[PDB]
RNA sequence: CCAAGUCUGGGCUAAGUGGUAAAGGAUGUGGCGCCGCGAAGACAGCCAGGAGGUUGGCUUAGAAGCAGCCAUCCUUUAAAGAGUGCGUAAUAGCUCACUGGUCGAGUGGCGCCGCGCCGAAAAUGAUGCGGGGCUUAAGCCCAGCGCCGAAGCUGCGGGUCU
RNA sequence: CUCGAUGUCGGCUCGUCGCAUCCUGGGGCUGAAGAAGGUCCCAAGGGUUGGGCUGUUCGCCCAUUAAAGCGGCACGCGAGC
RNA sequence: ACCGCUGAAAGCAUCUAAGCGGGAAGCCCGCCCCAAGAUGAGGCCUCCCACGGCGUCAAGCCGGUAAGGACCCGGGAAGAC
């Protein structure tokens, strides 16, 4: 039960819905086990179970669709913190390229879709297309560099804490 | 069911040392307890005990009341090896009849009691369920 | 490579049982069935659980061996000549019967693959 | 060569005359103690209680075996002996002085102080 | 004809800086003979008769370069292995034949005591009472001298021509002198 | 870790289901509930 | 595989349970009763104070809910927390057990069940009997329906003793 | 079942399974910083040493080691000692 | 095992049924060693051409084709034969 703003080109042909727009150029999949939603202006939940199971199933695609949405006109934005009192970043190559200590840093590469960002060194954070496919990489580098809540350093999902 | 040789030749007319009937506090209504279903020739011991823990737990106003008692035993290793076998006692109790009034949790509002015996469910062996009584527990 | 038109068959879908079933059924009778379509094949959903069994046809390895083969192909090998018996018509019947994967002639493809398709 | 207990002389003074092969020092398996590699052995008999003493439980290195080691250099080299140097578990010798020759091993598994001590290293 | 091959030269070691043993190896260009490829249908190996005068007495890189020097007319010298490489070579075992469950199998034998009686050779036993009769597994006086042996890391050192001939890093070519040696560099780890 | 008979500690440690399996989960390293 | 309905009817399974197991657990799932309310516009999100005499007794060197043994009351007022809770040296912050705006139509609770998943680790190699089977797959429960199949019983005809 | 007969302890050799795993990797836990330990879940690949004294296994002792594993198969093996 | 992302049913959370990834000396592959007698006898190249007379679907009896092979001899780290 949601909308579809401005510019949500939307096709939904044998299970897939063809998402268009802005700087959220998308095409993702969905179910055709289950009742598609769409009218031109809006679009929704199809009850293919009506029954709590089901349900859900779409109570989740809901969220889904949503996704589509947001996700093709105005991005995702995953915010990370660079807290390292020796660790350190600033993007270089069509990569970024960390540190903290071992000796060899690293180039990690946001492939089509995905694009990371050095706002300024110590911080940084990516921005791709669906929420999904960012917040996974993401943290998958979130962690690549270890997190290590010792006593406080290392990459971390923005908002955390300390230890003891 | 195998039972004993008789009430004053074998091993019959002992007090099966345990450790008395009631606790808790009274309450007129309010009806807290416990009773079973598995018949089992009660193993003394344990039995005394679990009930006991019991109190441990819980201290004063709760029928920590209790109805049950062995009063028979078993028998076994002691003499040649297997064969013609005597007799060397140990272990009474009392055939929980499938089921029927184990002891009470009884008093208005004490369920601070109730979790209690419950404690003294989760102990004791055979299952054990657990009820309340005319009207319920409050 | 081309045949007769005997038994012109498929698969795909369909219940990978009472499937072969009859495919012999005619394979007994006296009759050769050479279809195809394996991966479109059919067989009980709980995939998972289902892809061990056949692996249990996978690495089923008895020194004295136990191949198990690797391929749709198979899975309908095995299964079929499960239906016949071992003395002549049956083994016959079961170079009588004849599949194969996407098309030569004019969940079923996963459990295979899987442990090998 | 030289396990168990096969015998050999001190060229060092440490208090000694001869010592028995308990182990191969090095890890599990192994076999074998030669030159430059070290021993784990124990006093044959000693001197007349010079600071070791008869029957000590005790740690020695490979310098003099006929077994004949093969030099890198295709060479071949070997003696009419077959003895060694004892050890302060720093591979550190004891005694004072050496004895009969050697050979440029040492060096190349560590032991110098001896390296040079030695009346001469081939 | 995939790879490269010929027979065993010899040992001998000698020179370097600090010495080293290796072994010699026969074999110019021994023709080339069609080409590995499975297209439009089953293609493997064809006979455009041009070999020696006898031979009807009993009438991609690899293989890909050879298209180089098997259309050329035939042969093709042997040794883009070069100055300090791994190729692999298998050579034939040796008519060694049947022996004892002793060297053919390490194993050890009559004790002391009865390790002379003129007791001796001959293993200790095969299956227990309930498990069952016996096992493929112990293997027995397998024979030997005849196997199709081989080995890795085969590195070479040098080459020269006067007579098409390898030098090589430790011999171990299996095989005897006059003998049937194939070389590669596999999968090397050395590389 | 007790891999038999969980129960709740910390006055959340939540109760979810993994491969039907069930396995305690709530803001501490001390709740590690698995079974 | 081997003869005979991939019968029809209406439930229940989403683990291959069926194809061995107990104590013992858990908003699994499906069917039955209870307490409170949604126009004193209800449980879970969110705004806020997150009340004062409560800082009472053993031990105090520190109970002063958030060491533990006993209390569990009063209040001026929007009501209240015998302050279940993470802590530290006791004190010192948050958290509902309290409700306004923003929604708005079903939300939390125990008894009764029928089906089901953890505990449930083994020695040659693997197992429903085998191939196999997930709303006639098929299992399991309750309903009607017709076919199989003994040397048993009818028809055929002979045997034989009382 | 076997007495019209299945030759029994330990050793030797040749081993083969198994996992409740000793060494080994992977993990979560800790009253874990490091390091090293403890706790428990997943994995058997490979591997798990010389002597001593004892008929012994077991076992204590000596020097190692990552380790120096528990147990099957008539506590495997006498038509093999 | 073990760790995460995207998100239902529980309008708040959840590695989760469905969607997508992380992660082991381990499985599969890969590295050597056979090996179609795997009766599904596999591929391919390079050779050899229709001989005789007899009743038959004579797919049966003879010269053959050094295509070709063999046997016998002489020899082999090939080897009991």
């Amino acid at each position: 039960p949601i909308e579809i703003p401005a510019g949500v080109t939307v096709t939904v042909n044998g299970n897939t819905v063809t998402v268009k727009g802005p700087k959220g150029e998308l095409t993702r999949t969905f179910h055709p086990d289950m009742t598609i939603t769409v009218e031109g202006n809006v679009i929704t939940v199809t009850r293919p179970s009506d029954e709590k199971h089901h349900r859900a199933l779409h109570g989740t695609t809901r969220s889904l669709l949503a996704n589509m949405v947001e996700g093709v006109s105005k991005g995702y934005e995953k915010a990370l913190e660079l807290v390292g009192v020796g660790y350190r970043a600033s993007k270089q190559g069509k990569k970024l390229v960390l540190s903290v200590g071992y000796s060899h840093p690293v180039e990690i590469e946001p492939e089509e879709g995905l694009e990371i960002e050095v706002p300024s060194q110590t911080k940084i954070i990516v921005k791709g297309a669906d929420k999904q496919r960012v917040g996974e990489l993401a943290a998958n580098i979130r962690a690549v560099r270890p997190p290590e809540p010792y006593k406080g350093k290392g990459i971390r999902y923005e908002g955390e804490l300390v230890r003891l | 069911s195998i039972k004993p040789t008789r009430r004053e030749y074998i091993s019959g007319i002992p007090g099966k040392g345990i450790a008395q009937f009631k606790m808790g506090n009274n309450t007129y209504p309010a009806q807290v307890e416990n009773v079973v279903e598995k018949p089992v020739q009660i193993r003394h011991n344990a039995l005394e005990a679990a009930r006991n823990a019991a109190n441990r737990f819980v201290q004063n106003s709760g029928k920590f009341r209790i109805r049950k008692f062995p009063f028979h035993v078993i028998r076994e290793q002691d003499g040649d090896g297997m064969r013609a076998p005597f007799g060397k006692s140990v272990g009474t109790a009392a055939r929980s009849h499938g089921a029927n009034h184990d002891f009470i949790a009884w008093v208005n509002p004490d369920p601070a009691v109730e979790f209690a015996w419950r404690r003294a469910y989760m102990k004791v062996t055979p299952t054990v369920n657990i009820d309340s009584s005319p009207a319920g527990n409050a | 490579a081309e045949f007769d038109a005997d038994v012109i068959v498929d698969a795909r879908d369909c219940i990978m049982g009472r499937v072969a079933s009859q495919v012999a059924e005619q394979a007994l009778d006296g009759e050769t069935v050479a279809v195809v379509n394996a991966e479109r094949a059919v067989i009980t959903g709980r995939e998972e659980q289902i892809v061990e069994k056949y692996e249990k046809r996978v690495d089923i390895g008895n020194d004295n061996g136990y191949f198990y083969p690797k391929r749709p192909d198979g899975i309908f090998k095995r299964t079929i000549r499960g239906m016949l018996p071992k003395k002549q018509r049956g083994r016959e019947a079961f170079e009588s019967v004849r599949v194969y994967l996407g098309n030569p002639y004019d969940t079923l493809g996963e459990i295979s693959e899987t442990l090998g398709a | 060569m030289i396990q168990q207990e096969s015998r050999l002389k001190v060229a060092d003074n440490s208090g000694a005359r001869e010592v028995l092969v308990i182990k191969v020092l090095g890890g599990s398996g192994r076999r074998y103690a030669n030159i430059g590699d070290v021993v784990v052995a124990t006093v044959k008999d000693a001197t007349p209680g010079g600071v070791v003493k008869k029957g000590q439980v005790v740690k020695a290195v490979v310098v003099r075996t006929k077994r004949g080691v093969r030099r890198p250099d295709g060479s071949y080299i070997r003696f009419d002996e077959n003895a060694c140097v004892i050890i302060r578990d720093d591979k550190s010798p004891r005694g004072t002085r050496i004895f009969g020759p050697v050979a440029r091993e040492l060096r190349d598994k560590d032991f110098m102080k001896i390296i040079s001590l030695a009346p001469e290293v081939i | 004809v995939q790879g490269f091959a010929g027979y065993k030269a010899g040992m001998t070691p000698r020179e370097g800086m600090e010495t080293v043993p290796v072994t010699v190896i026969e074999t110019p260009p021994m023709r080339a003979v069609a080409l590995r490829a499975y297209e439009q249908r089953p293609l493997t190996e064809v006979w455009t008769d041009e070999f020696h005068s006898e031979l009807d007495r009993t009438l991609s890189d690899r293989l890909d370069h050879a298209l180089d020097i098997v259309e050329d007319g035939g042969e093709h010298a042997m040794n883009i292995f070069r100055a300090g490489e791994y190729a692999d070579v298998a050579g034939v075992t040796k008519g060694k034949g049947t022996q004892g469950p002793v060297k053919r199998w390490g194993v050890q034998k009559r004790k002391g005591k009865h390790a002379r009686q003129g007791w001796r050779r001959r293993i200790g036993n095969l299956g227990p009472w309930n498990p069952s009769r016996v096992r493929s597994t112990v293997p027995q006086q397998g024979q030997t001298g005849y196997h199709q042996r081989t080995e890795l890391n085969k590195r070479l050192i040098d080459i020269g021509e006067g007579g098409p001939y390898t030098l090589v890093k430790g011999s171990v070519p299996g095989p005897d002198k006059r003998l049937v040696p194939f070389f590669r560099a596999v999968r090397p780890n050395d590389q | 870790k007790v891999r038999s008979s969980v129960k709740k500690m910390c006055d959340n440690c939540k109760v979810v289901r993994r491969h039907g399996r069930v396995l305690v989960i709530c803001s501490n390293v001390k709740h590690k509930q698995r079974q």
